[PDB]
């Protein structure tokens, strides 16, 4: 999400852009500002839910000891899905 | 037995409870609150009158050759109306042992030197006039060792900030490294850490 | 020997401070009131001595925050209230004592909770 | 009441000091703004003196008095010898600072601070 | 030049303020009545020296300290402030 | 009025003062007084700039992080000046030669370039602008650089109203052209004066005066459309100014008189340099008019600032010209100089 | 307009219906250039021609002290009296009670979340009036 401004500035993830009035553009006069094109927020949303059999199920990284501290999530809800807290994966049951 | 915790003995406390005894009932005119902790450390307390005289004595008496000067130190406790607790960190090589004398000051009830006994504490009597403000009496230069020439101020009063009243920078108008006043661009963030939970209970302060 | 001085114990020419973090500052001497997430009372039992705050702004860079005080992220504590007084007098500061709240004591009964006739019938457990 | 005094039976004493003090400078400054080359007169470097000094005129207790006196031998020895440059004898001028505005509506007009 | 308000300042326990409290008990209804459009304020403290302040059209505020008084001169001044 | 041009602090380092200012000859004698006296109190200060990045070092420090941000132009490139302007709220003339090159001559300097940098100025929407002209500064008279600064002055009030004209007299700092260029005049063996210096009226002003005016004249709220005489007290008499620098300076004085157009002449021999040269006919000229009575302008008490007089400040510079046997020498043994009110 | 400064941002007195004076910490300072209130009215005296006379804090509350010294007292319930003469006094007027029903203005929690400025300026309030009226 690195659409711009009217000002010409790129926008972060954290939407952060100055004014037009502010004088805080100078610094970026032959130069830019560095700003990631790489969205967390977009990327996440492009990983689709691993079904489960389970209500309770378990979410580390991947790595174990390279990844978050082990959490549990339930999925007795149906129309919402689950959420880990440090990753952003979704699970559900059938 | 217990791999975790630290091994204990008895014989050192038991030697030097008696020491302290010992130094209790031969120096009375100073002397107050002897004592000796769960580590074997020895630890005498003294009036400031009694400088000299337990330093002397310490260097100089034959089952006591404290001869050697190893800190000298200051601690500052706003609480108490004589501030300044002042400790002497001393070792024998003939016993092989350690003592420490304290006594207690204030900032305009100095105390007598002590490079009539160790020379070692000239330097370290500077240090404390500069770093606290405690004066010590008969000192050949006692001027300041580590703070700046033009510096006004006692730094580790624990009432002095720690950042300090001024900042140096260069100037061309002047062509010095002139001292304005103090200007961060990220404040010192105090953090409160200590939690809200008796974790020592044989220190418990009863009110 | 001994002498007879008679006026306030004060030290301000001594500590080495400007006349202006002397005679414009404040100073709230207190005990700090328990976090009321925490059901702990040990960060209290000590008289504790702030002073004033004073302008932060934003660093026009980052947008950190600044100061012009040194004062800031300053706290001493007592283990009672006159020895702060006494520390503020010397030092030449005006201060703001705040005396010491105590919780009241309570009459507390687990058998309250089952009665015949009052209203602490409690309808759970 | 009923203290320990500091080479001071009483304040008179310490003014005898003060005064002392008040001629070693008076007769330093002179040698000071010649071997380091200060770009001074020496009628402000005395006035400045008398500045620092009427700057603790207030006090009455002779200890303080005492070790102000101490303290004002340290700088002495510091300035009659080199041990301190040129800017550490022109910091006392504050030839950078601006004057804090002893005025209400001033202050106002800049800040929140009394 | 014209009176603008009174206010009474006094204490409830202190002895001193004694002759306030009698005087008010006493006179301050037929006072205000007396003087209904104008105000006069009572705000009584733990330890305070008694006082009487009266201000006139602009701030000028003028103070007579009735400690230890009766309440028969305390009427005579406030009769002296009101006149 | 922005939220991040509101000014915080306690005005000094680390602070912010809502002066966002371009500074076009920052890299001189008198910019760095200019950018010294903004990063002082807190302010962001562009500094447009042609000379090397070395040149540029001094002027590195003296602010906070980020208040100091550098980036080059061409006088003669257009859309070098506009990239500057458009973020500030003031805007500050220093620029002058004293003495023309090939490629950029005294219109060309004082002229050509206030008013493009005005132009861009009213395009970009600036609240302020502050010019430097001269005291001397007319049509009506002798030197091209004191002509063309009149038209620029009256060019820049033409383009850009609501402008601010500060009329310096001679300048007097550490590397100052004029105190130093009578100093130098001792490799010679004697110093030349037009009618023995004489006749010649010179009221010079100290620098840190002029930064301070320009500085406040850019907060202000008066000072928007009005001139200025940054003359300094004491109109001395250019024999006995000359006296006073080479009795400071403990050398000599063998003065001798010289008529206009043969020390014009070596002024135009010496000009054949290609460095900086030092001595010029126009400098010559602009050492040999009076200084204007300046009692019909504001100057400097009207704007914040008190005259410091020469006889303060120059052994500060004039010491760098002292031998040894006369460097460690007081100002109280130098019999300061004769003053007239003419 | 003149810009003042919010309760988090002054040392002040507040009291209570009690009668409780209770004195303000200053925690953030107020933004922009906004001050505080009685700074300001005693910056427009000087430029007027009063000027007056207190130019700190402590002497605005000993000012306080001479109004009313009921305010310095922080956190020290003072014990009123003298009901029975505002009884003798109120019972001499005579004006009739409407034959009206008194209903108050906060019936309902979805009046209470928003009666100041900062409640109405707020987006959790008007979170919980849009959950309490949905
Ligand atoms: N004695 C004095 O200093 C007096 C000065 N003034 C006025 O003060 C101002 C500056 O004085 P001073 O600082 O002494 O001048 P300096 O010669 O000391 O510095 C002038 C600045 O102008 C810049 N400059 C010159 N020509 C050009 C150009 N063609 N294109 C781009 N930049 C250029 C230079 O930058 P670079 O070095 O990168 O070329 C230099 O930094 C002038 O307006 C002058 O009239 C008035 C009276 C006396
Ligand atoms: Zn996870």
């Amino acid at each position: 999400g690195v659409q711009v401004s009217p000002s010409g500035e790129k926008i972060t993830h954290t939407g952060q852009v100055y004014d037009e009035k502010d004088y805080r553009r100078v610094r970026f006069v032959d130069r830019q500002k560095e700003v990631n094109e790489n969205f967390a927020i977009d990327l996440i949303a492009q990983q689709p839910v691993n079904e489960v059999e389970h209500r309770i199920i378990a979410c580390d990284g991947g790595g174990g000891a390279l990844g978050h501290p082990k959490v549990y999530i339930n999925l007795d809800k149906e129309t919402k899905t689950g959420t880990c807290g440090y990753c952003g994966l979704q699970f559900k049951q059938h | 037995k217990r791999p975790t915790v630290r091994p204990r003995s008895d014989v050192t406390h038991k030697q030097l409870s008696a020491f302290g005894e010992y130094v209790a009932e031969i120096l009375p005119k100073y002397v107050q609150q002897v004592q000796v902790s769960c580590l074997d450390e020895l630890e005498i307390c003294i009036h400031p009158d009694g400088v000299i005289p337990t330093l002397t004595f310490l260097r100089d008496h034959t089952n006591a050759q404290f001869k050697s000067l190893a800190d000298l130190t200051a601690v500052d406790v706003p609480t108490r109306q004589n501030r300044f607790e002042i400790v002497y960190n001393l070792l024998s090589l003939r016993f092989n042992s350690r003592i420490r004398v304290k006594t207690y000051a204030d900032e305009l009830t100095p105390i007598d030197s002590i490079v009539s006994v160790h020379i070692a504490a000239n330097w370290y009597e500077r240090e404390v006039w500069d770093m606290f403000g405690v004066f010590f009496f008969n000192h050949p230069d006692l001027r300041r060792i580590l703070t700046d020439y033009g510096f006004e101020g006692h730094p580790f009063r624990k009432d002095f900030p720690l950042t300090g009243y001024v900042e140096l920078r260069y100037d061309d108008e002047v062509k010095r490294v002139v001292a304005e006043p103090v200007e961060l661009a990220q404040e010192f963030r105090k953090f409160d850490l200590n939690s809200p939970w008796e974790a020592f209970p044989a220190y418990r302060q009863p009110p | 020997q001994l002498i007879t001085v008679d006026e306030k114990l004060d030290i301000t020419t001594l500590t080495g401070v400007p006349e202006e973090h002397i005679k414009t500052r404040k100073v709230r001497i207190f005990v700090p009131a328990r976090n009321n997430m925490q059901s702990g009372v040990n960060n209290t039992k000590k008289w504790k001595m702030e002073f004033d705050t004073r302008e932060r702004w934003e660093n026009p860079l980052m947008g950190w925050a600044s100061t012009a005080d040194p004062l800031s992220n300053m706290v001493l504590t007592f283990s009672a209230k006159e020895d702060a007084i006494a520390f503020a007098e010397k030092n030449g500061w005006s201060y703001d004592v705040e005396e010491k709240k105590v919780p009241k004591p309570k009459s507390k009964s687990y058998g309250a909770n089952f009665s015949w006739n009052k209203r602490t019938r409690v309808s759970t457990k | 009441t009923s203290v320990k005094p500091i080479f001071s039976r009483d304040l008179n004493e310490a003014k005898r000091r003060v005064r002392e003090l008040y001629r070693a400078w008076y007769r330093e400054v002179p040698n000071t703004v010649h071997l380091m080359q200060l770009d001074i007169t020496v009628k402000q470097g005395r006035d400045k003196v008398r500045e620092m000094f009427m700057k603790n005129a207030h006090v009455t207790d002779p200890r303080v008095v005492d070790l102000l006196v101490i303290k004002g031998k340290m700088e002495l020895q510091e300035t009659i010898k080199v041990w301190k440059q040129r800017t550490h004898v022109m910091r006392f001028f504050h030839e950078t600072e601006t004057p804090r505005p002893k005025d209400f509506l001033s202050k106002f007009y800049m800040g929140h601070d009394p | 030049l014209g009176l603008r308000e009174i206010r009474v300042h006094l204490c409830q326990r202190s002895p001193g303020s004694q002759g306030v409290r009698d005087f008010i008990v006493q006179r301050y209804v037929e006072l205000k009545k007396a003087h209904p459009n104008l105000p006069i304020l009572i705000r009584e403290c733990s330890e305070v020296q008694p006082k009487l302040w009266a201000r006139y059209a602009f701030g000028q505020e003028k103070t007579v300290s009735l400690n230890n008084l009766s309440a028969d001169e305390v009427t005579r001044a406030m009769q002296n402030v009101l006149s | 009025l922005h939220h991040a041009v509101i000014p915080h602090g306690k005005g000094g380092r680390s602070s912010v003062s809502g002066v966002v200012a371009t500074v076009f000859g920052a890299t001189g004698f008198l910019g760095r007084y200019v950018v010294n006296h903004l990063g002082r109190m807190g302010s962001q200060v562009i500094i447009p700039y042609r000379c090397d990045v070395y040149d540029i070092m001094h002027l590195r420090l003296m602010g906070d992080l980020g208040q100091l941000t550098f980036l080059e132009w061409d006088a003669r490139d257009k859309d070098s000046i506009r990239k500057a302007v458009q973020h500030s709220n003031v805007v500050i003339n220093l620029i002058g030669r004293e003495w023309e090159t090939r490629n950029f001559d005294f219109e060309d300097v004082f002229v050509n370039i206030p008013r493009a940098i005005a132009q861009a100025s009213k395009e970009a929407g600036v609240e302020r602008f502050i010019h430097v002209s001269h005291l001397n500064a007319s049509m009506k008279s002798s030197s091209k650089s004191l002509r063309s600064k009149a038209v620029g002055e009256k060019e820049v009030r033409s383009v850009f109203p609501e402008a601010i004209i500060i009329r310096p007299s001679d300048i007097f700092g550490r590397e100052d052209r004029f105190l130093n260029h009578f100093a130098n005049y001792r490799w010679f063996l004697a110093v030349p004066l037009v009618s023995l210096g004489f006749k010649t009226v010179k009221q010079p002003v100290y620098v840190a005066d002029v930064s301070k005016g320009i500085v406040n004249a850019t907060k202000d709220p008066d000072a928007v459309g009005k001139t200025f005489a940054f003359t300094g007290p004491n109109r001395y008499l250019l024999f006995h100014l000359v006296k006073y620098i080479f009795g400071m300076t403990h050398r000599t004085f063998i003065p001798y008189p010289l008529p206009l157009f043969v020390y014009s002449w070596i002024g135009k021999l010496f000009g054949l340099s290609p460095f900086e040269p030092w001595t010029t006919k126009d400098k010559v000229e602009r050492i040999h008019i009076s200084d204007v009575m300046p009692t019909d302008l504001p100057g400097l008490e009207d704007l914040g600032v008190q005259p410091t007089p020469l006889e303060l400040k120059s052994i500060e510079v004039l010491r760098r010209h002292r031998t040894y046997r006369w460097l460690s020498s007081e100002i109280e043994e130098t019999k300061p100089a004769k003053t007239v009110n003419y | 307009i003149l810009p003042g400064a919010a309760y988090t941002e002054k040392s002040a007195t507040y009291v209570n219906t009690e009668g409780r004076a209770q004195q303000t910490k200053v925690a953030v300072t107020p933004p922009g250039l906004a001050r505080e209130d009685w700074k300001i009215i005693r910056a427009l005296s000087e430029i007027a021609g009063i000027t007056l006379p207190y130019d700190t804090l402590d002497q605005v509350r000993n000012r306080l002290e001479e109004v009313s010294p009921n305010l310095v007292r922080y956190d020290d319930i003072e014990e009123t009296n003298y009901f029975q003469q505002a009884s003798e006094l109120a019972k001499l007027v005579n004006q009739e009670v409407l034959a009206d029903p008194l209903v108050p203005p906060q019936l309902t929690i979805k009046d209470f979340y928003m009666t100041d400025s900062i409640s109405r300026a707020s987006q959790t309030m008007a979170k919980c009036v849009k959950a309490v009226t949905e």
